[PDB]
RNA sequence: GGCCUGCU
RNA sequence: AGUAGAAACAAGGCC
C-alpha cells in the first residue's frame, strides 16, 4: 500500500482540510542577487501593456513618457491600461451619488489633519529612498538628511514645525539653480535643476523576499522624502473615504474582512428569490499595480476635491503629479563570473546605459535593449503605472466603485452585482434570473473593469455557486473555516528579547486559540514546544539538568542558592507553569508570590543596566512581519526586568566610508539624554516649540536650581554656582 | 490667516504633463472635471467597445479536468541532508536525557560498541568528485576520534586539521577572487552567471517508498515533551488527554526520528558555525531514544564536518560533509544516489532465525550545504507535529460538534472511522485515525526537508484546482474563464524536486479517483 | 549640579556645540530617531544567530563597575568595547542571570502597584471556579468588545493629559483637567505612587495602558463582558464550552 | 446530492433468509433500527457487527450503483427497520420481520 | 605572519 | 565539486 495524503480530500471536503495545502513548515523562497532583472522586466511589461498610448517628453525632466490615458478601447483579453478619463469621472460621480456627502466630509478631515499635521510624523516610518546618499535608509535618518540638505541650502520653512511647510519648501527646493549636498569617502557636490529633479522624482527597487506562494521572484520599489508628505496626505483622504465604504476591506483587519464578506453573502443570497440564480467569482487581478495609471488618480482627487479651498486641492494634487513623473532606479546592478580566469564583478545598474551587451544572455539582452530608451541619468521614466501599490487605498476606492457600479439602478437589467473589493483580490456576487443573466452580468463587470485600466486574471479566477469561495486566503464555506497554516511560521521565539519573545509567544498561541480556532490539546502541544525551542535558544534549561552550555553555570548555581525554585523564570532556568488557563498573564506576575524576595529585588531592578527604554511608542510594541502580508505591530504584555535587554546592533558600518555616521549618533544621543534629563517629559510626549536647546536646558536650570533651593538639596553656595555657570555657558555659546 | 499652498514654477509645468492626451493645463482640466456631469458615458463606450471582450465561464465538469503531465528526464536525485530511510544507529544504552551529555564522548562509546571494521574501500564513486578524497577523509575521522579517545578529558568541541582532502570537500578557496570591471574587460569568457530554469528530471519510485516508511511505527519514543502548569479545569483535563493520546500514536514514528535528527543536526551546525567560523569542526549526528522497556538510550548515526562558514547574508552558503552509516546497498537504485560516495567499511551481525545474517554495512558520504534561513527553518521542524495534530484535532472536534461529546477516546480505540490515506493496486485504502496523524506528521515533516519554490508554487495553484474540485463534487455548478491558463501555471512549477512531483503525482491519483 | 555640568562639558566642543546651538525643540524627535541600525526584517533568525556569540547583549557602561569583567571559572560578563552607535557596551548573557544570583537587591514591594493590571489579572484568575465543559456547536459571531478591563471611561488624549501631570507635573502646559473623574484619578495615582523609582516613561505607559479604553473586533460567543473576553481563549471553543466565573464576580 | 431507496424488507420466517438491496443516486453500508432503540450498525463495505457476523454479508455493485445486504438464518430479534446509508446520507429504511 | 567586520 | 535556482554563495575590505 502507497501513502497519499491527498487522498484524504476524498472524505474531508477541500475546506475542512486546507490547511494540509499550506507548506509552511519549510524555508520559504528568497532572492540571492541583484534585482535589476525585475526591475527592467516590470518597466518594459508596465510600458508595453500601454504601448498604444501617445508619447512626449517631458521639458523639465527630459524624460519620454508615455501616456495612454483615452487612447483605443482593448479589442482583447489581454491586460491594457486604456482608462478612459470620462468613464472613470462617471464612476465617481456614481459612487458619489451613491453616498451623498461622501467627498466633502473626508475633504474636510482630511482638511483638519493636513493644516494640524506635524513634521515628525515622517519619522514614523520604515526605510526610505534618501538622496543625498542614493541609497535606502531609515525614515527618521533621510528625513533628517534632507532638513540639513535644505538649510544649508536657504529653505528653512520647515522650522516651523509643519508638515505643509515643509512641502512647500520641498516645493521652493524644486525652482533652484544650484542644490549642494556632501559625500563622504567630505566634499560638497553641485546638483543642478535636471539632476534634482530627478533625483527627487526617482524611486529605489529592490527585490522581495520571504514571499510564499508563488515560483518566481517580484521587485518591489520604495520612494524618496520629498514625496512621502504629499502621499501621507492622499492615503489620509482614501483611508477617511474607505472607512465610509462597506464594500472595502483594505483599511480594517481580518475579522472585519470575514464579517463584512459573511454579511454581504447573505444579503445577496437571501433577498435573491428562488428564481435568482447566484454565482460567486473568487477574482484576482493580473498586474493590478503596473495597469494603474497616476494620472486617473489625480483625475478621481481632483473629482473629490471639488468645491474646497485651492490650496487643498493643490496639496493633494501634487502627489499624483510627482507619480505621472516617477522615474524608478534599476536596482544594485549585475554580477558576471570568468571561470577561464576565475574571477568575479559587480557592475552598477548606472552602467546598463553605456555597458556593451556582450556580457548579457538573450533575454537580458534583449531587456536592456527594450530599456534604454527610457533611461535617464542611470533611472528608467515609469509614467505610464505604479510600481508596488503605493496608492493602494485609492485602487481600492477604485474597486469600490466597480462594484457599487451594479447597485441594480445602474445595471438597467434584471442581473447585478455586489461583492467586496481589497486591492489585487476580490470576491464577486453576481445575481440574475437565468444562466444567461449571470453570464451577462459577469461580462459587463469585466468590460467595465477593463475601461477603468483594471484586468481580471482568467488563470486565477473561477466562478462558482454562492455558499464557497476564497477571499486573501480565508475559504468560506458555508461559514469561514480556520487555516492555521498561516500563522505557524510565528510559532517561535519572535527575536526580540526573553521576556518579550516569552509573552510574544504565548499570546500569539492565545489569538490563535480566540480566532484561528486553535484546539487545546494543539495549544498544549504548541506551548511545550515554543518553551523547548527558548530554552534552546537562549541557553536558559531547567536547572536541574546536566546540559552544559556557556550559562549552565550560573544558572545552576542560582538554581542551588534559590529556596523556593518555582518562583524561577524559564528564562532563569526554572519551571514552567504555563498552561491554557495562563496564556493570558506575564511570566513575572504569574510566578511573583513564588519567588524569594532576594531574587525577585535582583530581578526587578530599576538600576539594572539592561533595560533600555527610549520612546512611548517603542516601550512594549514588536513589529513581526506576519507570512503571507505586510509588516504589523503587536502589543505584547511583558514586565521590565533585567531580562529586557535590547540586542547587539550590526556593527559593520565600521569598515565603510559613511563611519562618521555612528559618530554623528552617539553625539545625539547625548545630546538627547541630557535633554530628556533636562526634560523628563521629552519621551512620552515630544517636546514642541520654535526655541534652541541650550536656551530651554540653561533656563531650566536656572529655575530648577532656584526652587529646588526653596525646598531642597540645594544650598546657596550650589544655587549661585549653577546661576554663574548658567551665565559661563551663556557667554560660550556667545562666541 | 489664510494657508497659502500655491503650484507655481517647475511644478506647474509637471503638472500641464500629468493630464489626459487632449488637455493642455490643469486649470482647463480642474474646470472641466467641475462642469463634468455623468451623461451616459460608460454605455456608450461599452456598445462601442469590440464584443470579443468577454469573460465566458466554460462549464467545469467531470470529463473537463486533464491529469497534470510531469515533466520527462533523467529520474530524481535524493536531497535531504541526511538519511532518512536508509539510517542506521549505534547504541549505547545510557540514562542521559537529549541534551544531557557530551557529544564526542558519546559518539565515540557508541562507536566502540560495533566490531567487525574493515579497511574502507570504495563501492560506489561519487561520478564527478574524488572518491579517495573522501576515504581519506573518513579514516582521517577515525584517526582524530582515536586521538581524542586517549587524552585526560574529551573536549566539549573537536576542531580538525584543513587537509587538502577536506580543502576540496568543503570547497575552500574556490570562490573567484573579486575584482573591478575596468581591469577586467578583455576576457571572452567574463559573463553574467548562469540564469536559466533547472535541469528538467522524472519522478522516481523510490520518494514513495520512502515517504512510505516515514509513516510506519517503531520500537521506540522519539519525543520526550517537557513540562507544563499542572491541569486545573475539566477542559486542560480534556486537552491533556487528547495530547497524551497523540504523543502515544505520534512519538513511535519515524516522522519524530527525522524530526529530532533535523532539529539537533541543524542546532549543531549554526552553533558552530556562529562559533567557530575559521576552523574545520566535528560534530556526530546524535539522537536519543527510549525503549519499549523503558531504558533510555543514545544512537550515532554518524558524523559532520563544518567548514568555514563566515555567513553574511541570510542565501550565504556553509558547505559541510557528512558520513552516515548505512545497511542499504546503493547498486540497486543508483539514480538516488547520485551526489554520494558510497564505502564499505564494515560488517554487521543483527540476531535472526536464518542463522546470522552478517550483512556488509557501508558508509554514504557525500558534501552538502545549507544556509542561515535553511538552518534556522530546519531547527525549526518542530511545528509539523503542531500542523498535523491540530489537523486531526479540527477533525476530531467538528466531528464532536454533530454529537454532543468529546469523541476523542472512540476515534483512537475503537477505530471504527476510517480516513482514505493510500491507495493499493487493490483500490483506495483508509485507515484509522492514528495513521492519519502519522500521514500528516510524514507530509509536514517531508514539506520542512524538500522545502523550495517549486512546492510554494506547486502547492497555490493546485490548491487553486482542489477547490475548484471540490466545488464540482458538492454540486455547485463551478465555472472557469482559462483553465488552460491554470494547467500551465501548475505545471511550471514542476521541474525536479522529488517532493513536489511525487505530489503532483497523489494529485493526478486523487482526481482519477475523484470525478466519479 | 551634575547635569548643568556635563552641559557644559557638552558644550566645550565644537561639534555638540553646534549640535545644541542650530538644532531646535521641534527636531528633537527627529534627530533622536537619527540612526543608522535598520530595523529587522528576520528578527529570529538573527536571535537564534546572535546568541551563539560571545557578548551578544548590550548594557550601560555602568556594568563595568558593578559586575565583575570574569566570573569564578573565567567566565567573561562584559566587554569594553561600546556598541555600534552608542555609548552602551556589549556584554554577554551570563552577565544577566550573574545580576540575579549576586547583583544589586532592592525592594520590589511597589512593582505590584505600578503594574496594576497584569497582577490584577492574576488576582482575577487564581479566584476563578471553573466548571463542567459542555461539548455543542458554538455559533462564533463577531463583533467589537472591549478588552482592558480597567479602563477608565477615558480615550488616549483625554487620560493622556492625567498621565502627564501625575506623573510629569511640570509639563502639563496649559491644560488644568477639568473633570471631576480626572481629579480623583490623579490624586489617587499622586499619592499611590509618590515616590516609586521604576521610570517616569514606564509608570506613563502603564497608566496610560490602564486608564484608557481600548476596542478590538473579536469571534465572540456569549460573555461580552470585559472580564470575560480576556479568558475568552479558555472559556469558548470550537466545539466546547468551559463555564467559568472570574475571582471578581 | 445523494439518494437512496431500500428494497427486499418483508416478513420472514426465523432461520429464513433475505436480499436487502439499496439503490443509490463512497464506502456504504447498513443500520438497522428495532422499534424501541436508536441506530445499531450492521456491515459496512467489509465489517460486521457481533450479533449477526456469519449470517449477513454485504456487497455492492458499483456498475448497478446498488449496495446489497444478504441475510440468512434469520432470527426474531433481528426484526428492524433496516436502513442503508452514504457517506451524511441515509435512506428511509425497509421494514425487516422476522418471527 | 600581526590586527578589523559579520543585516550597512 | 557542492548548495541553489531566472542570481548568487563557495568570506569581505583595509594595509
Amino acid at each position: 500500500m502507497d501513502v497519499n495524503p491527498t487522498l484524504l480530500f476524498l472524505k474531508v471536503p477541500a475546506q475542512n482540510a486546507i490547511s494540509t495545502t499550506f507548506p509552511y513548515t519549510g524555508d520559504p523562497p528568497y532572492s540571492h542577487g541583484t534585482g535589476t532583472g525585475y526591475t527592467m522586466d516590470t518597466v518594459n511589461r508596465t510600458h508595453q501593456y500601454s504601448e498604444k498610448g501617445r508619447w512626449t517628453t517631458n521639458t523639465e525632466t527630459g524624460a519620454p513618457q508615455l501616456n495612454p490615458i483615452d487612447g483605443p478601447l482593448p479589442e482583447d483579453n489581454e491586460p491594457s491600461g486604456y482608462a478612459q478619463t470620462d468613464c472613470v469621472l462617471e464612476a465617481m460621480a456614481f459612487l458619489e451619488e451613491s453616498h451623498p456627502g461622501i467627498f466633502e466630509n473626508s475633504c474636510l478631515e482630511t482638511m483638519e489633519v493636513v493644516q494640524q499635521t506635524r513634521v515628525d510624523k515622517l519619522t514614523q516610518g520604515r526605510q526610505t529612498y534618501d538622496w543625498t546618499l542614493n541609497r535606502n535608509q531609515p525614515a527618521a535618518t533621510a528625513l533628517a538628511n534632507t532638513i540639513e540638505v535644505f538649510r544649508s541650502n536657504g529653505l528653512t520653512a520647515n522650522e516651523s514645525g509643519r508638515l505643509i511647510d515643509f512641502l512647500k519648501d520641498v516645493m521652493e527646493s524644486m525652482d533652484k539653480e544650484e542644490m549642494e549636498i556632501t559625500t563622504h569617502f567630505k566634499k560638497k557636490q553641485r546638483l543642478n535643476k535636471r539632476s534634482y529633479l530627478i533625483r527627487a522624482l526617482t524611486l529605489n527597487t529592490m527585490t522581495k523576499d520571504a514571499e510564499r506562494g508563488k515560483l518566481k521572484r517580484r521587485a518591489i520599489a520604495t520612494p524618496g522624502m520629498q514625496i512621502r508628505g504629499f502621499v501621507y496626505f492622499v492615503e489620509t483622504l482614501a483611508r477617511s473615504i474607505c472607512e465610509k465604504l462597506e464594500q472595502s476591506g483594505l483599511p480594517v483587519g481580518g475579522n472585519e474582512k470575514k464579517a463584512k464578506l459573511a454579511n454581504v453573502v447573505r444579503k445577496m443570497m437571501t433577498n435573491s428569490q428562488d428564481t435568482e440564480l447566484s454565482f460567486t467569482i473568487t477574482g484576482d487581478n493580473t498586474k493590478w499595480n503596473e495597469n494603474q495609471n497616476p494620472r486617473m488618480f489625480l483625475a478621481m482627487i481632483t473629482y473629490i476635491t471639488r468645491n474646497q479651498p485651492e490650496w487643498f486641492r493643490n496639496v493633494l494634487s501634487i502627489a499624483p503629479i510627482m507619480f505621472s513623473n516617477k522615474m524608478a532606479r534599476l536596482g544594485k546592478g549585475y554580477m558576471f563570473e570568468s571561470k577561464s580566469m576565475k574571477l568575479r564583478t559587480q557592475i552598477p545598474a548606472e552602467m546598463l546605459a553605456s555597458i556593451d551587451l556582450k556580457y548579457f544572455n538573450d533575454s537580458t539582452r534583449k531587456k536592456i535593449e527594450k530599456i534604454r530608451p527610457l533611461l535617464i541619468d542611470g533611472t528608467a521614466s515609469l509614467s505610464p503605472g505604479m510600481m508596488m501599490g503605493m496608492f493602494n487605498m485609492l485602487s481600492t476606492v477604485l474597486g469600490v466603485s466597480i462594484l457599487n457600479l451594479g447597485q441594480k439602478r445602474y445595471t438597467k437589467t434584471t442581473y447585478w452585482w455586489d461583492g467586496l473589493q481589497s486591492s489585487d483580490d476580490f470576491a464577486l456576487i453576481v445575481n440574475a434570473p437565468n444562466h444567461e443573466g449571470i453570464q451577462a452580468g459577469v461580462d459587463r463587470f469585466y468590460r467595465t473593469c477593463k475601461l477603468l485600466g483594471i484586468n481580471m486574471s482568467k488563470k486565477k479566477s473561477y466562478i462558482n455557486r454562492t455558499g464557497t469561495f476564497e477571499f486573501t486566503s480565508f475559504f468560506y464555506r458555508y461559514g469561514f473555516v480556520a487555516n492555521f497554516s498561516m500563522e505557524l511560521p510565528s510559532f517561535g521565539v519572535s527575536g526580540i528579547n526573553e521576556s518579550a519573545d516569552m509573552s510574544i509567544g504565548v499570546t500569539v498561541i492565545k489569538n490563535n486559540m480566540i480566532n484561528n480556532d486553535l484546539g487545546p490539546a494543539t495549544a498544549q502541544m504548541a506551548l511545550q514546544l515554543f518553551i523547548k525551542d527558548y530554552r534552546y535558544t537562549y541557553r536558559c534549561h531547567r536547572g536541574d539538568t546536566q546540559i552544559q552550555t556557556r550559562r549552565s553555570f550560573e544558572i545552576k548555581k542560582l538554581w542551588e542558592q534559590t529556596r523556593s525554585k518555582a518562583g524561577l523564570l524559564v528564562s532563569d532556568g526554572g519551571p514552567n507553569l504555563y498552561n491554557i488557563r495562563n496564556l493570558h498573564i506575564p511570566e513575572v506576575c504569574l510566578k511573583w508570590e513564588l519567588m524569594d524576595e532576594d531574587y525577585q529585588g535582583r530581578l526587578c531592578n530599576p538600576l539594572n543596566p539592561f533595560v533600555s527604554h527610549k520612546e512611548i511608542e517603542s516601550v512594549n510594541n514588536a513589529v513581526m512581519m506576519p507570512a503571507h502580508g505586510p509588516a504589523k505591530n503587536m502589543e505584547y504584555d511583558a514586565v521590565a526586568t533585567t531580562h529586557s535587554w535590547i540586542p547587539k546592533r550590526n556593527r559593520s558600518i565600521l569598515n565603510t566610508s559613511q563611519r562618521g555616521i555612528l559618530e554623528d549618533e552617539q553625539m545625539y544621543q547625548k545630546c538627547c539624554n541630557l535633554f530628556e534629563k533636562f526634560f523628563p517629559s521629552s519621551s512620552y510626549r515630544r517636546p514642541v516649540g520654535i526655541s534652541s536647546m541650550v536656551e530651554a536646558m540653561v533656563s531650566r536650570a536656572r529655575i530648577d536650581a532656584r526652587i529646588d533651593f526653596e525646598s531642597g538639596r540645594i544650598k546657596k553656595e550650589e544655587f549661585a554656582e549653577i546661576m554663574k555657570i548658567c551665565s559661563t555657558i551663556e557667554e560660550l555659546r556667545r562666541q | 490667516i489664510e494657508e497659502r499652498f500655491e503650484i507655481t514654477g517647475t511644478m506647474r509645468r509637471l503638472a500641464d504633463q500629468s493630464l489626459p492626451p487632449n488637455f493642455s493645463s490643469l486649470e482647463n482640466f480642474r474646470a472641466y472635471v467641475d462642469g463634468f456631469e455623468p451623461n451616459g458615458y460608460i454605455e456608450g463606450k461599452l456598445s462601442q467597445m469590440s464584443k470579443e471582450v468577454n469573460a465566458r465561464i466554460e462549464p467545469f465538469l467531470k470529463t473537463t479536468p486533464r491529469p497534470l503531465r510531469l515533466p520527462d528526464g533523467p529520474p530524481c536525485s535524493q536531497r535531504s541532508k541526511f538519511l532518512l530511510m536508509d539510517a542506521l544507529k549505534l547504541s549505547i544504552e545510557d540514562p542521559s536525557h537529549e541534551g544531557e551529555g557530551i557529544p564526542l564522548y558519546d559518539a565515540i562509546k557508541c562507536m566502540r560498541t560495533f566490531f567487525g571494521w574493515k579497511e574502507p574501500n570504495v563501492v560506489k564513486p561519487h561520478e564527478k568528485g574524488i572518491n579517495p578524497n573522501y576515504l581519506l577523509a573518513w579514516k582521517q575521522v577515525l584517526a582524530e576520534l582515536q586521538d581524542i579517545e586517549n587524552e585526560e578529558k574529551i573536549p566539549k568541541t573537536k576542531n580538525m586539521k584543513k587537509t587538502s582532502q577536506l580543502k576540496w570537500a568543503l570547497g575552500e578557496n574556490m570562490a573567484p577572487e573579486k575584482v573591478d570591471f575596468d581591469d577586467c574587460k578583455d576576457v571572452s569568457d567574463l559573463k553574467q552567471y548562469d540564469s536559466d530554469e533547472p535541469e528538467l528530471r522524472s519522478l522516481a519510485s523510490w520518494i514513495q517508498s520512502e515517504f512510505n516508511k516515514a509513516c510506519e511505527l517503531t520500537d521506540s519514543s522519539w519525543i520526550e515533551l517537557d513540562e507544563i502548569g499542572e491541569d486545573v479545569a475539566p477542559i486542560e483535563h480534556i486537552a491533556s488527554m487528547r495530547r497524551n493520546y497523540f504523543t502515544a500514536e505520534v512519538s513511535h514514528c519515524r516522522a519524530t526520528e527525522y524530526i529530532m535528527k533535523g532539529v539537533y543536526i541543524n542546532t549543531a551546525l549554526l552553533n558552530a558555525s556562529c562559533a567557530a567560523m575559521d576552523d574545520f569542526q566535528l560534530i556526530p549526528m546524535i539522537s536519543k531514544c527510549r525503549t519499549k522497556e523503558g531504558r533510555r538510550k543514545t544512537n550515532l548515526y554518524g558524523f559532520i564536518i563544518k567548514g568555514r562558514s563566515h555567513l553574511r547574508n541570510d542565501t550565504d552558503v556553509v558547505n559541510f560533509v557528512s558520513m552516515e552509516f548505512s545497511l542499504t546497498d546503493p547498486r540497486l537504485e543508483p539514480h538516488k544516489w547520485e551526489k554520494y560516495c558510497v564505502l564499505e567499511i564494515g560488517d554487521m551481525l543483527l540476531r535472526s532465525a536464518i542463522g546470522q545474517v552478517s550483512r556488509p554495512m557501508f558508509l554514504y558520504v557525500r558534501t552538502n550545504g545549507t544556509s542561515k534561513i535553511k538552518m534556522k527553518w530546519g531547527m525549526e521542524m518542530r511545528r509539523c507535529l503542531l500542523q498535523s495534530l491540530q489537523q486531526i484535532e479540527s477533525m476530531i472536534e467538528a466531528e464532536s460538534s454533530v454529537k454532543e461529546k468529546d469523541m476523542t477516546k472512540e476515534f483512537f480505540e475503537n477505530k471504527s472511522e476510517t480516513w482514505p490515506i493510500g491507495e493499493s493496486p487493490k483500490g483506495v485504502e483508509e485507515g484509522s485515525i492514528g495513521k492519519v496523524c502519522r500521514t500528516l506528521l510524514a507530509k509536514s515533516v517531508f514539506n520542512s526537508l524538500y522545502a523550495s519554490p517549486q512546492l510554494e508554487g506547486f502547492s497555490a495553484e493546485s490548491r487553486k484546482l482542489l477547490l475548484i474540485v471540490q466545488a464540482l463534487r458538492d454540486n455547485l455548478e463551478p465555472g472557469t474563464f482559462d483553465l488552460g491558463g491554470l494547467y500551465e501555471a501548475i505545471e511550471e512549477c514542476l521541474i525536479n524536486d522529488p517532493w513536489v512531483l511525487l505530489n503532483a503525482s497523489w494529485f493526478n491519483s486523487f482526481l482519477t479517483h475523484a470525478l466519479r | 549640579m551634575e547635569r548643568i555640568k556635563e552641559l557644559r562639558d557638552l558644550m566645550s566642543q565644537s561639534r555638540t556645540r553646534e549640535i545644541l546651538t542650530k538644532t531646535t525643540v521641534d527636531h528633537m524627535a527627529i534627530i533622536k530617531k537619527y540612526t543608522s541600525g535598520r530595523q529587522e526584517k528576520n528578527p529570529a533568525l538573527r536571535m537564534k544567530w546572535m546568541m551563539a556569540m560571545k557578548y551578544p547583549i548590550t548594557a550601560d557602561k555602568r556594568i563595568m563597575e558593578m559586575i565583575p569583567e570574569r566570573n569564578e571559572q573565567g567566565q567573561t560578563l562584559w566587554s569594553k568595547t561600546n556598541d555600534a552607535g552608542s555609548d552602551r557596551v556589549m556584554v554577554s548573557p551570563l552577565a544577566v542571570t550573574w545580576w540575579n544570583r549576586n547583583g544589586p537587591t532592592t525592594s520590589a514591594v511597589h512593582y505590584p502597584k505600578i503594574y496594576k493590571t497584569y497582577f490584577e489579572k492574576v488576582e482575577r484568575l487564581k479566584h476563578g471556579t471553573f466548571g463542567p465543559v459542555h461539548f455543542r456547536n458554538q455559533v462564533k459571531i463577531r463583533r467589537r468588545v472591549d478588552i482592558n478591563p480597567g479602563h477608565a471611561d477615558l480615550s488616549a488624549k483625554e487620560a493622556q493629559d492625567v498621565i502627564m501631570e501625575v506623573v510629569f507635573p511640570n509639563e502639563v502646559g496649559a491644560r488644568i483637567l477639568t473633570s471631576e473623574s480626572q481629579l480623583t484619578i490623579t490624586k489617587e495615582k499622586k499619592e499611590e505612587l509618590q515616590d516609586c523609582k521604576i521610570s517616569p516613561l514606564m509608570v506613563a505607559y502603564m497608566l496610560e495602558r490602564e486608564l484608557v479604553r481600548k476596542t478590538r473586533f473579536l469571534p465572540v460567543a456569549g460573555g461580552t463582558s470585559s472580564v470575560y473576553i480576556e479568558v475568552l481563549h479558555l472559556t469558548q471553543g470550537t466545539c466546547w464550552e468551559q463555564m467559568y466565573t472570574p475571582g471578581g464576580e | 446530492q445523494v439518494q437512496l431507496q431500500e428494497s427486499g424488507g418483508g416478513l420472514v420466517q426465523p432461520g429464513g433468509s433475505l436480499r436487502l438491496s439499496c439503490a443509490a443516486s463512497y464506502a456504504m453500508g447498513w443500520y438497522r433500527q428495532v422499534p424501541g432503540k436508536e441506530r445499531e450498525l450492521v456491515a459496512t463495505i467489509t465489517n460486521f457487527a457481533d450479533s449477526a457476523r456469519g449470517r449477513f454479508t454485504i456487497s455492492r455493485g458499483n456498475a448497478k450503483n446498488t449496495v446489497y445486504l444478504q441475510m440468512n438464518n434469520l432470527k426474531p430479534e433481528d426484526t428492524a427497520v433496516y436502513y442503508c446509508w452514504s457517506r451524511e446520507t441515509w435512506g428511509q429504511g425497509t421494514q425487516v420481520t422476522v418471527s
